């Protein structure tokens, strides 16, 4: 026989298709649906968060005078914000490719929910910010950490601490690196010490969910229960809008896909949410 | 118009061509700008919407990358650094510009203080070094019209 | 990334995609055999296809 | 750098350069010589279409008449750089010419300078950009029918 | 570019290697070509293009670029970073390539072995010039897969 | 492999490799391919080519490999180089033959890598047959995954 020569897009003729099938892309899990959502018709919000409150009020039987203590709060304001994300498309590309319009829409929707997650976890309140998970949490106690041989053993240890306090827990909001690495763990020669002894679990352990979120500050795990800690007032729900006369459509034959939402996010108190950082 | 005489990049273009740069009447590139319309502007203006990275048309003219979200310029890295480049009425687009490949500025919107490339249809995106072009590490300011380049 | 808080400004945060092209390829092998030999040896007819099928 | 053994004489100035420095274009681009609707030439280096301003036609041939431009400002520029070998000087009835890039001597007529349109004999002149355009701006006094050095 | 010093599959000289800027861009790890040599071919023409003239696209993609019918750039046309080719077609010997501008060495191919011509099969070929443009400043002397300087 | 398609058709061996005066059983020494009669060619006639595996017979004769349901004969199996033919690797039968383990490259059924054997019908094929013995040494040049000289 005799070799054949390869030429791009050649060897018969019959294509009436190019690219098909949904495409995966790097993402991470969200924690946003877990909390409460409520509608609002206001213009802005003021919330209260608790500062330190004492204890005791001892009787005149230890010859002490009763405490007339008054609980304290500091106030937070959140103005309305917009979270949004865009996809930019050429009509020609969308026609020739074939699924692309359907896919572009799923992609714009997933992109906005991702930018939403980003904000909710990591960022300190500026002015253009709402209430963010990483701010509200309680600071790490090094005491809770002790000598381990596994990433999984620390992770079990953080979770239990919250229960002692009588905090609320429902879910683990962890660093992407930390959650995974915790699943992956070894005894020094293999066997995970946070998942079963022949089976792997990455969905739910202890009977609570695990959320792995990227951007939340390196190697930290947070027990909390989302429903109590935050609430999302929604001035207007998610909607796509498209404009062929906008900044970018004018220059080059394009369509602009905008997908937006107007939110506010309220963070009640500093408590019922604890963060612990790994052993020295 | 004969205005725009002497070595101006700060009143030439609609946006800065350079503010700390310099070039003479020395042609180290005699190529035209087919970026920035004239015919509804001054002949001291070019009307340039990017002076950054360029890509060559058919013929011997350079202009801005009008590229989408799934298109991009390959090579042909030039940056525009002209002041007046061998004119007597002030450079206008369709008249001579002298380019370099290390000049300034490099337009960027983004949120700034980061690398930027040009894909300018109103679309700006950042640099990388294996995904998108290697600017060499620089800080380029937010919003086009004023860019201090490192 | 910071999503723009001004809807009078289009998001300068957007996902990026690239296109690829893949041409079709052809893989083959032919094997030439004398049938009588294979038939007398016995498992050979079945083997020769299986070897050819695995190679390809 | 590019070197030439030829000379193309031009009324006013002299042209006898083809070195654009580095970051410039010094690219050997061959093309046919065509005289178009203008007066017939054999060789030479001064005339209607001979030497100067050019815009490429179809078939990789250059002559001068009316803009082929793909822009409302600027357009395609060639110049004829004669190097004696492989090139037959100026515009002439047929004959293989090598051309180059970069604005040099152009032709102007009436009042030259600034933003321009085309005469339609191939010469450039003053007007306001609108389809048509000029390539460079003379630094020197413009007169009628001459090939003008920028 | 514009200094005569070509010859080699990879020169270390100036305007022959970039690595950021200098009339072209290079990444610090390349991007892989889905058109042309990228991995080792032992046959095949690899689609259209074997004379350079590529554009890097977003992520780790290099892709097609070409010139419209009846035209040739007066400017600098894209070429790849200068490679040997131990492969049939492509410029690469199975390396991961980035796009530049002129000043880099390529392989030419065709049915001639005189000065370069322009073809509208989306390639340039070896012919003899007479009305079709030559390719590279040292012309085309190819015996097929000879290193010609652009 | 080089630009515009790699190897095709027949490809040139080594010519006029003259080995003479050997004391052993090698095929390298000037000696005949015999089927019977009196050898080939007149003056000024050029050989053909024939590749395959040959086997030494009685006296200083070689002939083709046949069966394996008959006895194995002579030393190592070898493939024919030229020294009478002016064309490639190969020889015409009834000449003095030098053989080698080089026969590059005239295609014929299967390949010759890692020694060659004779099959039970008489074709030529590569190893490994015996692992407890050493067969005729024909170690081929790289050319695999494609039809070639055995």
């Amino acid at each position: 026989m005799s070799q054949l020569s390869n030429q791009e897009k050649e060897y018969l003729i019959s294509k009436a298709l190019e690219t098909e099938e949904g495409r995966v892309a790097l993402a991470q899990a969200m924690a946003n649906p877990i909390r409460v959502s409520l509608d609002y018709q206001g213009v802005g919000r003021k919330l209260l968060v608790v500062d330190p409150l004492p204890q005791g009020a001892l009787p005149v039987y230890d010859k002490d005078v009763d405490a007339k203590a008054f609980v304290i709060s500091k106030r937070g304001q959140v103005p309305d914000q917009v979270i949004e994300g865009d996809r930019i498309q050429v009509p020609t590309f969308e026609i020739v490719s074939y699924p692309q319009v359907r896919f572009s829409q799923v992609k714009e929707r997933r992109f906005n929910v991702i930018d939403r997650a980003q904000q909710r976890a990591k960022a300190d309140i500026m002015a253009v910010e709402d209430a963010e998970i990483f701010s509200l949490l309680e600071g790490a106690a090094t005491a809770v950490n002790a000598v381990t041989i596994s990433s999984g053993g620390l992770q079990r240890a953080a979770l239990t601490k919250a229960f002692q306090e009588v905090e609320k827990h429902d879910l683990v909001v962890t660093k992407i690196v930390m959650n995974a690495s915790a699943f992956a763990d070894i005894r020094a020669w293999g066997q995970n010490e946070f998942d079963p002894v022949t089976q792997h679990e990455v969905l739910q352990t202890g009977l609570f969910g695990h959320i792995w979120t990227a951007d939340i500050l390196i190697s930290k795990k947070v027990p909390q229960n989302t429903v109590y800690v935050l609430a999302d007032p929604e001035f207007v729900g998610v909607m796509p809008i498209r404009q062929d006369i906008q900044v970018i459509p004018a220059d080059k034959p394009e369509e602009l896909r905008l997908g937006w939402v107007i939110y506010e996010e309220l963070g009640l108190a500093v408590v019922n949410s604890l963060a612990i950082a790994k052993i020295s | 118009p004969y205005v725009r005489l002497g070595y101006e990049g700060i009143l030439n273009g609609a946006h800065d061509i350079d503010v700390a740069g310099l070039n003479g009447v020395e042609q180290l590139a005699g190529k035209f700008a087919t970026i920035g319309a004239n015919g509804v502007k001054l002949a001291g203006d070019n009307g340039t919407n990017a002076v950054g990275l360029f890509r060559e048309d058919l013929g011997d003219m350079v202009n801005a990358s009008e590229k989408a979200s799934f298109y991009f310029r390959g090579g042909e890295y030039y940056v525009n650094i002209s002041r007046t480049s061998l004119t007597a009425a002030g450079i206008a687009a369709g008249d001579e510009i002298t380019c370099d490949a290390d000049g300034k500025m490099i337009k960027f919107t983004g949120t700034g203080k980061a690398l930027g490339v040009v894909t300018h249809v109103g679309e700006y995106r950042a640099g990388n070094m294996y995904e998108k072009a290697t600017q060499g590490v620089t800080d380029t300011d937010t919003f086009i019209g004023f860019i201090m380049y490192v």
